[PDB]
């Protein structure tokens, strides 16, 4: 599966979570930013590696990164 | 003579592209900035924009005028 | 004579432009403005997706790929 | 004012370029019409 | 200079070409006038003017004079272009002034572009030509 | 640094690294990147604002 | 456990292949206020029933996509289930009953790096080691 | 409800304000440029009116006004062509001597030596030889002097003025409401009866009263000065009686159904006029009269304001059967609520029609002295095939744009459109297969042949002298059409085309048209056409059917019509959008039509066109080398491309030199395209970073930040230069060749 890492530069805008077409990401409590929430990637086995989350992320540089790893049936987006 | 010149010039071209390919693989996989602190390799990377911009110029400069003269002549 | 002048200048263009592609590929292999953490993704990778304006052929490997067209042209 | 709007349109990149490169082409074409075949400056 | 170069007025190949010289423009003597001018050049065996670009003063017309005239016009264009960009950057709507020319700003700059070499030297010897490497954006190393 | 102070960026992965931006606000709290800096030129995503830590900034004005 | 009647005009060549029998299958359930037309994940205009609807889908992305379309119909009670060939139905979205874009207490940070992305080590440093530069 | 004129008065105030506000029309663009991507987006979105405003009424008004704009520029162009004919041509010399004088209506200025392009075209005139067939059009019109062209040109400039005013008026001053636009029944009635029906009746009038008499006298060898002016045939009846006795009968035979009294000026001759090698004016007259009647009848089908007539919605709704569920129910709403659904249809069928026109015009040359003008014949065929192919791909594009933007599930549930979406995997899988089958059993035969010939095994080839593949069906149809006159078309004298059979017809020394025999080389090339069309359709149909979704991207409709990808995930999703299928279909359209015009060019030069000996023996331009050469790729490379490129490459220092320059220029533009197609944005943005660094270093960094072209623009620029370069090459090739041999 692909690896999705969140970095402490996250502002908790939730845009990555909303963008994700396979519900990999979710918002979890945090004290690090004003929004008081950080992105998390609990379900990276469902990550297809589309990088919609990175396109969504408004921080410079990105606070979410997808590192494309071992390809599986779920990661290759196969219905067969 | 034609075969042997073409053959070796084609090989030379592959070896030259490989040299730069493996040079890029070195930079991305092997190059330690901390071990190369202050040396010629770090300095080259420090003004890489200046090197690439001047290469862009020489290429454009050669390209415009050489194609220009050929097209003029043609 | 004049024919040898124009074609030597075409060869120079060829050598500088192949170099430009490969050197740019080498010196941007570890990162650029568009992809600052490029070293984390290695030598060969498809892209970093259509975000930030699009990043097709952004890897150091993709400079090797582009350079060989110019190497063959030259 | 409608004059100000035309001047702004004339000064817009593609219209400004067209007028300027037409003048530049015109100058070059006419110079070559009255002084053709200048391969070098004669001495 | 070299590779069977003779004065064009001595090369039989040139005279042969001159007798069948095509009229470039409406002027019916334009064909002859061309070969009359090109007679002073060096011609190869086939009778085409070859240009010598080594900075020989007796061949200054070939490349040296065209070079000076080009560098003066190209430098004008570049300086006027640079001048305008620096002028509009001091205003508020700089991006709009790029795609929609402020002729009030542009035309005076264009007019004063004849004196670009003086302006280029002055600005080179004032540290006002370049920015500092530390104040220009760069990629991570 | 405070509101209106021109700052140069020291973050090397920042689009605006060694570019000048205006400090829009400084969040008076314990957050790691409290200083909101606006920029004249947009990045590749098209945004012109970003959060920075005080150590990543040099006040120039 | 999955209750709901299959929507009308649910048939197309874009439906379940042999994977659904051999590897895994997904279901998406939702309660509709009214019978209304909706575009299927893989083409075709299907009709929702008033009440519980059950649609089998090859990929979880079909469920999330359809979920997004159901939100445009003012429906937010959709549940996606992964179904294995042993008939082991697993409720997978929303994981904890709250939608992931909304913050819920109890969720822990997963794959969080307490650094800026610029502060990752060089590939040379983690060379011949198990770890990567983003670890 | 009733069709009626209903407009809003002064909807948009006319002012230059918005001319000074680039990108005013889009909310995003209105904010202004920040990067150079903005400058591209401005042009890209300019005429995408659906993105300007949501209001269908405002979109309909913009489209109606824009059309008056496009009619004005086309009228300016047609007026220009006729003006250049009146002022800068050898038309009058060409009328006096059609066979010897070469048509020319473009004179070059004497500057930088380009006057060489003003070649000796005959009629003591120096200019570029034209291949647009304007001289043959004007001769067919019965125009015999420069003054008649001047009048027609000025008339055109006035019509172009009227079209500009109309477009301004019908947008800024009196803009029709959406009600008006959605009267499809009234529009079809008026466009069938007036535009086509009355246009065809009107033209029958001109043919019968002006063209047929003037052409008949010119074919009788009467001097152009001696021929009466076209109004003298109306004012002086005696002159017209002398040419066509049927006019003696007057208009009473028309009203009393004694139509045989007009058999002399309304004919069904068939074949070609032996003098001119064009269709008979009297056949063309009767055609346009018959067309006019059928159209005026046809355009009384649709109900407007008087109950009588069909409603198209009821027709569509009633056409359903046991395979197609609700059938054509909901398609009326698609075609009356989406402009893209209409543009898709109209581009697909106008494109298909333009290709039919290409075929019908070479085989049945309708204009006098067209058939023997081999340069015009080749060029108008190739031209109209290209226009046809582009329009068809446009049809597919706008079909995909409709599916993404304007398709409603509610309107289109269990109808023909809905049901095709539900077996799209079965459609595309079968079309995929037939493409591979055709590819192997069409192209593979050429590869078989090349290999057999190369191995010194000609007996093992697919050829007329080896393993034959005779196109027996096309051969059988040719025979039926040849036997038609006297048989299944009793009142025809000759066949519709000599291409089907009959004799060699010759005008001057040259073959106007003769029978186009089909053998193994014709069977092979026809199955190549079938292949290259089926693959283009595979790409475009896949584009339209998978525009909204696929098994890969379920929510593709949300990403839109024109997006570069959905990222490197799922293995990589590059070029999944309906836009990207159009991009790929253009290359295949280009590949397909290239082989069509190459087929036409070589087949006509080897088997049709050529000189005719007094005895009647036909010596063809390439001496019938098609049968044995056009069955291998080597034969195409050698006997077609290599052989016929001699004229274009040897054109320097002559009047055809321009085609030699265009030939290289086009090869360059084509090769340049490969930079855009083979590369990606990422590389170019990183190169621009370093160039921007140097501009920053010297304080010349632009406020509008430079960006590499978008992924989509990269592809758009790629395919644009590829098509331009490729097509322009063949254009230069065809001209230089056919202006020498033809
Ligand atoms: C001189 C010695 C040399 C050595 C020891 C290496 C070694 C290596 N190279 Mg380098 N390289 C070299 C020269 C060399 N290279 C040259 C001259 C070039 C320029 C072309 C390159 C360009 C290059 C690139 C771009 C990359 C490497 C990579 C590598 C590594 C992996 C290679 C691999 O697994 O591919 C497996 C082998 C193949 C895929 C071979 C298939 C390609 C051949 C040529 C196909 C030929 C077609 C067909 C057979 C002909 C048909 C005939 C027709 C008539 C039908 C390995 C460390 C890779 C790496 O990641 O480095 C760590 C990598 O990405 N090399
Ligand atoms: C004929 C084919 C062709 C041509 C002309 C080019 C030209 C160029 N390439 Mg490209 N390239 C090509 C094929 C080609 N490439 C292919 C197949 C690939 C593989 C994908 C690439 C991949 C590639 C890479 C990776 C790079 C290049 C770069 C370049 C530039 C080198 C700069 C230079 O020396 O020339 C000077 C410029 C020219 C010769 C351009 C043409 C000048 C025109 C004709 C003048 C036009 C003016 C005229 C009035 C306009 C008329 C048009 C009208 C509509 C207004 C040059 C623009 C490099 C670059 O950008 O360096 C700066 C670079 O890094 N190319
Ligand atoms: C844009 C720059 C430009 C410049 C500097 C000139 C300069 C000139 N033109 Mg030219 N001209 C131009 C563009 C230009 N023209 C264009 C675009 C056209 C096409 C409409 C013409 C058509 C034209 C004609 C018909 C004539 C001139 C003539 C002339 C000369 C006499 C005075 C005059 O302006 O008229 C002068 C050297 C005249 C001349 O001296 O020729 C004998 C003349 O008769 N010009
Ligand atoms: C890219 C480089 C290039 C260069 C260096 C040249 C150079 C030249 N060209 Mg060529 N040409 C080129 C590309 C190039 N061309 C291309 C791409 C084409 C195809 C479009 C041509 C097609 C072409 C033709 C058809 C002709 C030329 C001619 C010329 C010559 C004279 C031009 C002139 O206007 O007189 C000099 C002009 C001046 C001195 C006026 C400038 C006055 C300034 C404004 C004063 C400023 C005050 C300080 C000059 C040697 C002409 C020639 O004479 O051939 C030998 C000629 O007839 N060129
Ligand atoms: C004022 C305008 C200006 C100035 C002073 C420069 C200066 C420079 N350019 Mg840049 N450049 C410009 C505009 C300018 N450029 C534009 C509009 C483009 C987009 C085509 C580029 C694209 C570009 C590339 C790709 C490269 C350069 C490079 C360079 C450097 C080397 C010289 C060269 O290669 O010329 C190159 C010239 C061109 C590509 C054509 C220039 C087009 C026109 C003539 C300039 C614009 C004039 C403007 C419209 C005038 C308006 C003035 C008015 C409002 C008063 C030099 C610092 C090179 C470099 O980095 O060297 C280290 C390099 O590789 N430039
Ligand atoms: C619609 C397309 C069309 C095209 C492509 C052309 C193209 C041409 N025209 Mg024609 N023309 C047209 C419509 C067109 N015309 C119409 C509608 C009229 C009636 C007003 C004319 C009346 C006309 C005249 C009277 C002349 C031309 C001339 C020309 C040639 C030179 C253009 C020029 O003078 O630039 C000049 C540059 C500018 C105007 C911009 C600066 C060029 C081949 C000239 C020609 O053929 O010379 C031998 C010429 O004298 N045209
Ligand atoms: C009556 C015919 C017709 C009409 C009214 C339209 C109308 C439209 N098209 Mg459709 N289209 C058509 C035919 C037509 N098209 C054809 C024949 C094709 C096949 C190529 C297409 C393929 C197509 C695509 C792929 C797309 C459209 C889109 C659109 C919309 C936006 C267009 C725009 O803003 O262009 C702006 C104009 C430009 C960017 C300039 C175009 C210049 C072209 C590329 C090259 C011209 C070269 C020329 C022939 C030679 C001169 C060369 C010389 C100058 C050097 C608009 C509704 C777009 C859309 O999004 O729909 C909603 C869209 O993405 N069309
Ligand atoms: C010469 C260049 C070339 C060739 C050979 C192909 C071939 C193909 N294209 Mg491609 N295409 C090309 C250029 C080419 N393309 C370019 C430049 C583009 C960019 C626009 C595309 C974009 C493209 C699209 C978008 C599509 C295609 C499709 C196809 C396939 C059509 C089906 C078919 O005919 O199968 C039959 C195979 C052939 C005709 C190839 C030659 C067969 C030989 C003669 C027989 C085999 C000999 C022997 C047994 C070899 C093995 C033995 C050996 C190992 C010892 C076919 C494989 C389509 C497709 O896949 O649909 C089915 C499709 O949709 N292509
Ligand atoms: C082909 C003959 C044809 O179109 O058959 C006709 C048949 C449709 O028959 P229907 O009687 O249902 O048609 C009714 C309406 O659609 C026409 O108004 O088409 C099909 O069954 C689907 C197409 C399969 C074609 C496979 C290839
Ligand atoms: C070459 C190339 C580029 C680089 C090309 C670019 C950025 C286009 C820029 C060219 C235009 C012509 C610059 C015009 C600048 C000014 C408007 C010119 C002003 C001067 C005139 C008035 C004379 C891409 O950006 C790209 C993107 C995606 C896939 C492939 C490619 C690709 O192949
Ligand atoms: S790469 Fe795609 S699937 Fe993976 S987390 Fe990001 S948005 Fe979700
Ligand atoms: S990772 Fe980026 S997009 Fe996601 S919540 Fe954090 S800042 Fe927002
Ligand atoms: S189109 Fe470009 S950005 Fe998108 S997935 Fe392909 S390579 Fe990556």
């Amino acid at each position: 599966s692909h690896t999705v890492k969140i970095y402490d530069t996250c502002i908790g805008c939730t845009q990555c979570v909303r963008a994700c077409p396979t519900d990999v990401l979710e918002m979890v409590p945090w004290d690090g930013c004003k929004a008081a929430q950080v992105a998390s990637s609990p379900r990276t086995e469902d990550c297809v590696g589309c990088k919609r989350c990175e396109t969504a992320c408004p921080t410079d540089f990105l606070s979410i990164r997808v590192y494309l790893g071992a390809e599986t049936t779920r990661s290759m987006g196969l219905a067969y | 003579q034609a075969a042997l010149y073409t053959h070796h010039q084609y090989i030379a071209i592959f070896l030259m592209v490989g040299a730069f390919a493996h040079g890029a693989i070195f930079l991305v996989r092997d190059y330690d900035p901390e071990q190369n602190k202050g040396n010629v390799l770090e300095r080259v990377l420090q003004h890489k924009e200046a090197i690439i911009s001047h290469l862009s110029w020489v290429s454009l400069f050669l390209g415009f005028h050489t194609l220009g003269l050929y097209v003029h002549n043609d | 004579g004049p024919g040898d002048f124009l074609v030597h200048h075409a060869i120079a263009l060829g050598l500088h432009t192949t170099t430009l592609i490969l050197v740019k590929g080498a010196l941007d292999a570890r990162g650029s403005k568009l992809m600052p953490d490029k070293k984390d993704f290695g030598y060969a990778f498809p892209c970093d997706g259509p975000g930030r304006g699009g990043t097709c052929d952004i890897s150091a490997w993709d400079s090797f790929y582009l350079s060989l067209f110019w190497a063959l042209n030259t | 004012d409608q004059s100000s709007y035309l001047i702004k349109f004339i000064s817009t990149a593609p219209v400004a370029a067209t007028i300027w490169l037409t003048i530049t082409a015109g100058i070059l074409i006419e110079f070559n019409r009255f002084f053709p075949d200048l391969l070098f400056h004669p001495l | 200079l070299g590779a069977d170069l003779t004065p064009c007025a001595e090369n039989p190949a040139f005279q042969a070409l001159a007798k069948n010289a095509r009229n470039t423009t409406a002027d019916p003597q334009s064909g002859q006038k061309r070969f009359e001018r090109y007679s002073q050049a060096l011609c190869g065996p086939e009778g085409y003017p070859h240009l010598i670009v080594d900075g020989r003063l007796d061949r200054a017309g070939d490349f040296l004079i065209p070079s000076i005239l080009f560098l003066y016009i190209a430098g004008w264009i570049g300086w006027v272009g640079r001048a305008y960009l620096q002028a509009i950057k001091k205003d508020s709507d700089t991006e709009q002034k790029e795609i929609q020319l402020d002729l009030g700003i542009a035309l005076p700059i264009i007019a004063t572009g004849f004196a670009w070499p003086a302006a280029a030297v002055k600005e080179l010897l004032s540290g006002e030509l370049t920015a500092k490497d530390s104040e220009i954006t760069v990629s991570p190393r | 640094v405070q509101r209106g102070s021109k700052v140069r960026i020291l973050r090397p992965e920042s689009y605006w690294f060694q570019d000048v931006g205006t400090v829009a606000s400084v969040d008076q709290s314990g957050i790691k990147y409290p200083v909101i800096v606006r920029f004249d030129k947009v990045n590749y995503a098209g945004i012109n604002t970003n959060n920075f830590a005080v150590d990543e900034l040099i006040e120039v004005e | 456990t999955l209750s709901g009647k299959t929507p009308l005009f649910a048939g197309s060549t874009g439906g379940l292949l042999t994977k659904a029998v051999e590897e895994e299958k997904y279901a998406i359930t939702w309660t509709s206020p009214k019978a209304q037309v909706f575009e299927l994940p893989t083409g075709g205009a299907a009709t929702m029933h008033e009440g519980e609807n059950l649609l089998y889908i090859a990929r979880k992305e079909y469920g999330i996509a359809l979920g997004g379309q159901l939100r445009k119909f003012k429906i937010t009670n959709y549940k996606i289930y992964r179904i294995l060939p042993s008939g082991e139905t697993t409720f997978i979205h929303p994981a904890d009953g709250v939608f992931p874009e909304k913050v819920n207490a109890g969720r822990e940070k997963v794959r969080f790096n307490a650094r800026s992305i610029g502060e990752n080590p060089n590939p040379s440093q983690v060379k011949f080691s198990g770890k990567a530069t983003y670890d | 409800k009733k069709a009626r004129v209903i407009v809003d008065k002064d909807p948009v105030p006319t002012s230059f304000e918005k001319w000074a506000q680039p990108g005013h029309f889009d909310r995003t663009l209105a904010r202004g440029p920040k990067t150079t991507t903005w400058i591209w987006n401005l042009h890209a979105l300019a005429h995408d009116f659906d993105t300007h405003t949501s209001d269908l009424e405002d979109i309909s008004r913009k489209i109606f006004a824009a059309h008056f704009g496009h009619l004005a520029v086309v009228t300016i162009w047609l007026s220009g062509m006729i003006f250049h004919g009146a002022k800068f041509s050898n038309y009058e010399a060409w009328l006096s001597d059609p066979l010897n004088v070469r048509p020319s209506a473009q004179v070059v200025w004497p500057i930088v030596g380009q006057d060489i392009l003003n070649g000796d075209v005959g009629g003591g005139f120096h200019g570029i030889q034209i291949t647009s067939g304007l001289f043959q059009v004007w001769r067919g019109w019965g125009i015999t002097n420069s003054f008649q062209l001047y009048c027609t040109a000025i008339g055109g400039l006035v019509l172009a003025g009227l079209f500009l005013f109309a477009g301004w008026f019908h947008y800024h001053k009196r803009a029709p409401k959406l009600e008006w636009f959605q009267n499809v029944e009234s529009m079809l009635n008026h466009h069938l009866q007036v535009l086509l029906g009355c246009g065809s009746l009107g033209w029958a009038g001109h043919l019968i009263h002006v063209s047929a008499p003037i052409n008949k006298l010119m074919d009788a060898g009467v001097a152009v000065k001696d021929i009466p002016l076209p109004h003298e045939f109306i004012l002086n009846k005696s002159l017209l009686i002398d040419l066509f006795p049927g006019f003696a009968a007057g208009l009473t035979p028309f009203f009393t159904l004694n139509w045989g009294q007009y058999a002399d000026f309304l004919t069904f001759k068939g074949g070609l006029n032996p003098v001119t090698g064009g269709l008979w004016m009297t056949d063309i007259a009767h055609h346009h009269l018959a067309i006019a009647v059928v159209f005026i009848i046809a355009g009384h089908q649709y109900r407007t304001n008087w109950g009588i007539g069909h409603s198209i919605k009821e027709i569509l709704e009633n056409h359903k059967g046991p395979f197609t569920g609700e059938g054509h129910k909901g398609l009326y709403e698609n075609l009356t609520t989406s402009w893209h659904a209409q543009l898709a249809t109209n581009l697909a069928f106008l494109g298909s029609l333009t290709i039919i026109i290409a075929h019908h015009m070479y085989a049945m040359p309708p204009y006098p002295y067209l058939a023997t003008d081999y340069a015009t014949q080749l060029c108008i065929f190739t031209h109209h095939i290209w226009i046809g192919g582009f329009l068809i791909v446009g049809g597919a594009a706008h079909a995909a744009i409709f599916m993404v933007r304007d398709y409603d599930p509610v309107v289109n549930q269990n109808n023909v459109l809905d049901r095709v979406i539900r077996h799209r995997d079965a459609i595309i899988s079968h079309l995929n297969w037939v493409c591979i089958f055709l590819g192997f059993h069409s192209f593979g035969l050429y590869i078989h042949n090349d290999t057999m010939r190369a191995l010194g095994r000609p007996q093992d080839m697919f050829s007329d002298t080896a393993i034959q593949l005779q196109p027996v069906f096309a051969q059988w149809v040719q025979n039926l059409h040849t036997l038609a006159p006297g048989g299944t078309a009793p009142n025809a004298l000759e066949p519709v085309s000599y291409a089907f059979g009959g004799g060699v017809l010759a005008v001057g020394g040259k073959v106007a048209m003769m029978p186009i025999a089909l053998g193994t080389a014709d069977f092979l090339i026809h199955h190549i056409h079938a292949f290259t069309i089926h693959v283009t359709v595979l790409i475009l149909l896949k584009g339209v059917l998978f525009a909204r979704s696929s098994r890969l991207i379920p929510d593709k409709a949300n990403l839109g019509f024109r997006f570069p990808c959905d990222g490197p995930g799922r293995g990589g999703t590059c070029q999944v959008s309906g836009w990207d299928h159009v991009f790929l279909g253009l290359f295949w359209m280009y590949n397909s039509l290239s082989i069509v015009i190459f087929h036409f060019s070589w087949k006509m030069q080897s088997d049709v066109w050529g000189t005719v000996d007094a005895a009647g023996n036909v010596s063809h331009i390439t001496g019938g080398n098609f049968a044995q050469s056009a069955i291998t790729i080597n034969g195409w490379l050698r006997d077609f491309l290599w052989a016929q490129a001699s004229q274009v490459i040897n054109s320097y220092g002559s009047a055809l030199s321009a085609y030699g320059l265009m030939f290289l220029g086009a090869h360059f533009v084509w090769a340049f395209s490969l930079m855009f197609l083979f590369s990606g944005r990422g590389y170019w943005q990183e190169l621009i970073e370093s160039i921007v660094w140097a501009h920053n270093k010297l304080k010349v960094a632009p406020a509008i930040q430079p960006r590499a072209l978008s992924i989509t623009q990269g592809r758009a620029v790629g395919v644009a230069h590829y098509l331009l370069g490729g097509i322009a090459t063949t254009w230069a090739f065809f001209h230089a060749h056919i202006l020498s041999v033809g």
